[PDB]
RNA sequence: AUAGGUUUGGUCCUAGCCUUUCUAUUAGCUCUUAGUAAGAUUACACAUGCAAGCAUCCCCGUUCCAGUGAGUUCACCCUCUAAAUCA
């Protein structure tokens, strides 16, 4: 089997799962926790889960983390004005943390709505080329249209062949 | 006069927009100023031939 | 002063969407299409009937009734006409704005015909130009024989009318004459033979229905439902008779004589319908069963 | 990533630049006109004919 | 490829096979080769005549006019469509072919005239 | 052999020597391809019948005359067809030749579309979202002075004869190289009677 | 193709060609029809630049993109 | 290989099986039925009213030639090869 | 991979090799027609012809296209800002 406890957090369909997309203001987050202690659980198990999902869908944004430094744990997130937003994290659970900082620091479902529709654009169905860009890469492809001469042979009159023969 | 297309895209534009009005689009082709074809170009941003003689 | 209910009306729509009916069985009938395993999950009793709702919830967009429109007018209109250009070229040029964010309604498609004639494109042409530069998922450019005479009659000789239904849907838009015409010809097989159940619990129901009431040949129609012990619906139908026809010896009848209940159906019976004597005959039996049960 | 330095590529290139300086040809070699042939002795190139008359 | 000069431009990109030419309509820089590199395509154009008796021609109208604004020339076989579209004028020569054709026309009538008449 | 069926195909499938034969199974459901190894070739044999010929192995189809692949032929069609996802069986799941599977496929399709054979037929969503036929595109666009009128749209599509002075100027311009004076041109185009 | 450096052609080395003989009618009109037409597009072009740059300055210091940069700003405060 | 399967397939545990054990209904979810809940098994005995605890993260040991194919990870030349009706 | 053959007197395990599938070149033998696509082994040496002109002289172009794969993280993003197009 997958190595390592819960291996299922190396798994795209799970790094994809998060739901913190910070704006573009944020630069750095420092996560400080306690390996041991009641009251530092939920950091402990935001260590564990949560960060792979955050990095996942922020890969621009660097994540550094300090152990068994300062009697509680926190995070501090680094803005590109200067400002820093601390975020107490101790007694809150790794659920509540993540949903803490996707109010406070993440886009909204609108946001990322406009974004998606913004890419939709980019593949115009009426273009046609490689198969890479484009749903069609020929005309002749639209029912119609001269079908492709490989497929189906044209008309004697129709290939240059012979309309320089005919005429002379 | 638009040429006809295009006319035709403005005048749907307005009615789309509201706004109901029968006046016609023209081009203002007044700053539009056609010098003949042999007036003096700039010499100064003329180049020059080289100097690889024959 | 008074207009008539049009057929997206919130009064209409709440007769025809209780007409229709709900069978969570027929909406979500198996498809034969490609398989994949199916999931399982341990629910409650609480947690079974959530789940129960929210299918009721899909089910109810799924049967959300189209728009009934009236036939598009033909367009004929000229933009230009480039007399020079007559006879340098021998074939037509269907110009169409590909611009992606504008509605397909709001499309420029224009002819150079080989007179010189700029002329905006026909309803025909605009349809099977949008198709070859923003195709549709199961509409065709040529049109599929199937919608022949010959072949229509087929699909209905195998009570597969809710599919000729569905491939209507997808191949003419809903004002287009092509349309209409089937779905006309579809409700008229369902009327002669008698096979309405076939449309109940799909969103094509309140159309069928809509036609029969302002073509005034809603008789076999309640006939059924009486026979299926539906009657608040067969007296919504003669309810929504009355109001599209107020004007009419049944509304007055019913005026007259504030009939309610099944009496809307014995004035109706009577006066307009013209299958009265079968549609008493009809009522009574299933009015004489009730009176048993109740006992 | 560091670039390996072409020397000659940037000699050469002043050399050129100067010597089409010094060695340029002068409106009296590049117009002069043979009025027979009617062509420039300098490049050897025909004038239009439109240019003859 | 960054090329010495040039200018962007609205051209016909030929595609299709032998016998069967395609075109599309593509904003690619002067210099590039006719069906290679181009920055944004704008349509395309079938030359012949399908079973409807159609030469099917697409125009992305709001994408030709951003690149128009942004100094984008134009070729003549380009020039001519947007001419017969309706988006530009009729291209002079379009109107002096149409003459030219008129005037060959009207000669070949005189001739068959005379064969018929004086023989 | 002249099969007395290929009329009526449709026959055959109901008859006597039929049920004897097959019974209630499938066609193909006897026939094995005879190839090297355990992983057969990734296409079935071109054609059975060559030249009026046929091989020593032939397939379902090509092995019984009788069997005519027509779009009428219903029951046929649907052996070959899955009755669980309605996918058209590819040629080496029941071991029909190129050409043979070639025929079923378009005549299944032929079937499909004359409404003979059963298929999932989706509930599809409206094209547009607003039904309006209001806009200038589809309605009639007011017209142009210059329609209404007759006249060209710009007034330099009309042939105006140039004056006497310029037509001297190129007269002296082109010394030598003129042409034959063009009028105006005719003012519809002619044709060969 | 050729280069500047590829030598040229000996059968081309007399090859004189001559420019093709000109319709005094037809010239005319076609002169002036170029200078309408040019100047036609020319009007639309100059259209189509404003346009353009119309668009970008309402994208970068629009009413409703400044209205939106303030309410950012206020939801992050 | 024989013994194997077997045993395996001797082991297998039914959905009426599982209700009864677990005192819930078995909802089978099929995707072309849509979000129709099928119930293909309930508990004979008495039905519990407490909703299984939804663990966030399943503690499972995930095959890895599973999770790499859903990922089209595996590339085969021999994997879904055409072959005869079995 | 749905796997198969092969160690030994025989069994099980491990293991390499090979078989079966799909493509591209080359060789042998053989080969009827039509349409379409593709097409030196060699950065080895090359006979001959042609491949860049245009235009009232100035300019502009020949710095592109076409070719090859010798060399090889110069190709992508950001910052800044020439030349070029928008008469
Ligand atoms: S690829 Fe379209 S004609 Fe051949
Ligand atoms: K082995
Ligand atoms: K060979
Ligand atoms: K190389
Ligand atoms: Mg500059
Ligand atoms: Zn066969």
């Amino acid at each position: 089997p997958m190595k390592g406890r819960f291996p299922i957090r190396r798994t795209l369909q799970y790094l994809s799962q998060g739901n913190v997309v910070f704006k573009d203001s944020v630069k750095v987050m420092t996560v400080n926790y306690n390996t041991h202690g009641e009251l530092g659980e939920g950091a402990r198990k935001f260590v564990f889960f949560n960060i792979p999902q955050i990095q996942y869908k922020n890969p621009w944004v660097q994540i550094m983390m300090f152990k068994n430094m300062t009697p509680s744990p926190f995070l501090r997130f680094y803005l590109d004005s200067g400002e820093q937003v601390l975020v107490d994290v101790e007694t809150k659970s790794n659920k509540e943390i993540m949903e803490h900082i996707r109010k406070i620091l993440g886009k909204n479902e609108e946001t990322l709505r406009e974004e998606e529709e913004e890419k939709k654009q980019l593949s115009h169905p009426a273009n046609f080329g490689p198969r890479k860009y484009c749903l069609r890469e020929c005309i002749c492809e639209v029912e119609g249209q001269v079908p492709c001469p490989s497929l189906v042979p044209l008309p004697k009159e129709m290939r240059g062949k012979y309309k320089a023969a005919l005429k002379a | 006069p638009y040429p006809p297309l295009l006319r035709a895209m403005i005048i749907a534009e307005r009615q789309k927009n509201g706004d109901t009005s029968t006046e016609e689009p023209m081009l203002n082709v007044q700053r539009i100023r056609m010098e003949p074809w042999d007036y003096p170009a700039k010499q100064e941003d003329k180049g020059r031939a080289k100097g690889t003689p024959v | 002063e008074t207009k008539k209910p049009t057929f997206m009306d919130e009064e209409v729509q709440s007769i025809l969407t209780k007409m229709t009916g709900l069978n969570l069985q027929k909406t979500f009938k198996p498809a034969i299409q490609e398989l994949k395993p199916p999931t399982y999950k341990l629910m409650t009793q609480a947690q079974l009937e959530e789940a129960t709702r929210q299918a009721v919830e899909a089910a109810k967009v799924r049967l959300k009734m189209p728009p009934v429109l009236e036939e598009r007018v033909p367009i004929n209109d000229v933009l230009a006409e480039d007399k020079i250009l007559e006879g340098t070229e021998t074939t037509k040029y269907v110009f169409t704005d590909i611009s992606y964010s504008i509605p397909h309604r709001e499309r420029f498609i224009v002819v150079r015909e080989p007179s010189g004639t700029l002329r905006k494109a026909s309803w025909e042409e605009r349809d099977r130009m949008i198709q070859v530069y923003f195709p549709k998922e199961g509409r065709k450019i040529l049109t599929p024989i199937i919608f022949k005479e010959e072949n229509l009659r087929t699909m209905y000789s195998q009570d597969r009318h809710v599919d000729v239904l569905n491939l209507c849907f997808a191949q003419f838009e809903p004002d287009s004459t092509e349309y209409i015409k089937v779905h006309h010809k579809t409700y008229e097989d369902i009327d002669k033979r008698g096979k309405y159940d076939l449309l109940r619990s799909t969103r094509y129901f309140g159309g069928m229905v809509w036609y029969f009431v302002n073509n005034k040949k809603i008789d076999g129609l309640l006939i059924d439902q009486i026979q299926r012990d539906l009657i608040d619906d067969a007296t919504n139908l003669v309810q929504l008779y009355h109001v599209l026809h107020p004007d009419g010896q049944s509304a007055q009848g019913a005026k007259d004589q504030a009939a309610e209940g099944i009496n809307l159906i014995k004035v109706f019976a009577k006066t307009e319908a013209q299958k009265g004597a079968y549609i008493e005959l009809t009522l009574q039996t299933y009015q004489e069963a009730l009176s048993r049960h109740s006992a | 990533k560091k670039v390996r330095p072409r020397l000659i590529a940037e000699l050469a290139r002043r050399v050129r630049a100067l010597r089409e300086q010094l060695n340029r040809p002068r409106d009296s070699q590049l117009y002069a006109v043979d009025y027979e042939t009617l062509t420039r002795p300098f490049s050897g190139r025909r004038l239009p004919v439109r240019a003859w008359a | 490829k960054a090329y010495r000069g040039g200018h962007l431009t609205i051209r016909l990109a030929l595609g299709g096979c032998t016998n069967r030419p395609f075109y599309r309509i593509v904003a690619a820089h002067n210099k590039c080769p006719r069906d290679g590199r181009f920055v944004e395509q704008l349509g395309s154009y079938d030359p012949l005549p399908n079973s409807h008796g159609e030469k099917l021609v697409a125009l992305n109208l709001d994408r030709i006019r951003h690149w128009i604004g942004c100094g984008a020339h134009l070729s003549k076989p380009m020039e001519k469509l947007l001419g017969l579209a309706g988006f530009f004028p009729l291209h002079p020569m379009m109107i002096t072919n149409a003459e030219r054709l008129r005037r060959k026309r009207a000669r070949e009538v005189l001739l068959a005239s005379q064969k018929t008449d004086a023989e | 052999p002249i099969s007395p069926y290929k009329d009526e195909p449709w026959k055959y499938l109901e008859s006597e020597e039929y049920q004897e034969r097959y019974g209630s199974r499938p066609v193909w459901a006897d026939y094995r391809r005879n190839h090297k190894g355990g992983v057969p070739p990734q296409r079935t044999r071109k054609t059975c019948i060559r030249r009026n010929k046929v091989v020593g192995n032939p397939c379902p189809i090509c092995r019984d005359h009788k069997l005519h692949v027509d779009f009428r032929n219903v029951k046929l069609l649907e052996q070959f067809v899955c009755a669980h996802t309605g996918i058209i069986f590819y040629a080496p799941y029941t071991g029909v030749c190129v050409k043979q599977h070639k025929r079923l496929t378009q005549a299944i399709q032929k079937a499909r579309d004359h409404g003979l054979l059963i298929y999932h037929i989706p509930q599809v969503e409206p094209r547009d979202l607003d039904f309006s036929t209001s806009h200038g595109a589809v309605s009639a666009t007011p017209p142009a002075p210059t329609l209404v009128s007759g006249d060209p749209w710009y007034p330099w599509y009309n042939w105006k004869q140039p004056p006497e002075r310029e037509l001297s100027r190129l007269r002296r311009l082109y010394q030598g190289h003129l042409q034959e004076e063009s009028g105006p041109p005719p003012e519809s185009m002619p044709k060969m009677p | 193709r050729k280069t500047r450096h590829d030598p040229l052609a000996k059968s081309k080395i007399e090859r004189v060609n001559m420019p093709p003989a000109v319709d005094p009618a037809e010239f005319f009109v076609l002169m002036e029809r170029y200078q309408h037409y040019r100047q036609t597009v020319r009007a639309l072009r100059m259209e189509f630049v404003s346009e353009v740059q119309r668009k970008v300055h309402e994208a970068r210091a629009g009413v409703l993109a400044e209205r939106k940069a303030l309410k950012d700003a206020a939801e992050h405060r | 290989l024989t013994q194997g399967l077997f045993r395996g397939l001797s082991r297998q545990e039914t959905h009426q099986q599982l209700a009864d054990k677990k005192g819930l209904h078995v909802v089978e979810i099929r995707e072309e039925c849509g979000p129709l809940p099928i119930v293909v098994a309930s508990p004979r005995g008495p039905l519990r009213k407490d909703p299984e605890p939804e663990d966030e993260v399943p503690d499972v040991k995930l095959d890895w030639e599973d999770v790499k194919t859903a990922q089209g990870m595996k590339r085969s030349v021999w994997s879904n090869l055409k072959r005869a009706a079995t």
